[PDB]
């Protein structure tokens, strides 16, 4: 994947590759620089599959370290929102954790008005909840 | 919209990432 991991994404198919990229941060994990370098590249597909990923990736990689910086918060609460359509759940689960030991009220406002909108379906609910 | 939308989310990586090179500067600076 570190070598060439843009090929590997696209063989996989259908909801295969949000874990594939996810797996980019899981092995870039603990380090920010890292994850942040090999995930831009894939951050722009014309697949949001890729996109969902790789915000998955960078939550990954985020998880475990308690900078005070956050670079998760930023990078994920510009997706939080549904950007009209449900496939928010890699940005959801990513914030979450990412940031789990955090308990920051900022985080805790951002995710519980996303979680009922009449648009979150029970798959989004169930993630953010 | 989805490219400006990209657009927008390459401005904020570019800008986390000088954030982020500046603070392990700093951090290596001490340490």
């Amino acid at each position: 994947l570190t070598d060439d991991g843009n090929k590997w994404l696209y063989k996989n198919k259908d909801h295969g590759m949000l874990s594939a990229a996810a797996s980019l941060g899981m092995i870039l994990l603990w380090d920010v620089d890292g994850g942040l370098t090999q995930i831009d590249k894939y951050l722009y597909s014309s697949e949001d599959y890729i996109k969902s990923g790789a915000l998955l990736a960078c939550g990954i990689v985020n998880s475990g370290v308690r900078n005070e910086c956050d670079p998760a918060l930023a990078l994920l609460s510009d997706y939080v929102l549904h950007n009209s359509n449900t496939m928010r759940l890699g940005s959801i689960f990513g914030l979450g954790l990412a940031y789990a030991g955090s308990n920051r009220e900022d985080v805790l406002t951002l995710l519980l008005p996303v979680m009922g909108d009449s648009k979150s379906s029970m798959e989004v609910a169930g993630v953010t909840a | 919209l989805r490219q400006t939308e990209n657009r927008a989310t390459r401005c904020k990586v570019e800008r986390l990432q000088l954030l982020l090179q500046q603070k392990r500067l700093r951090r290596k600076a001490r340490r």
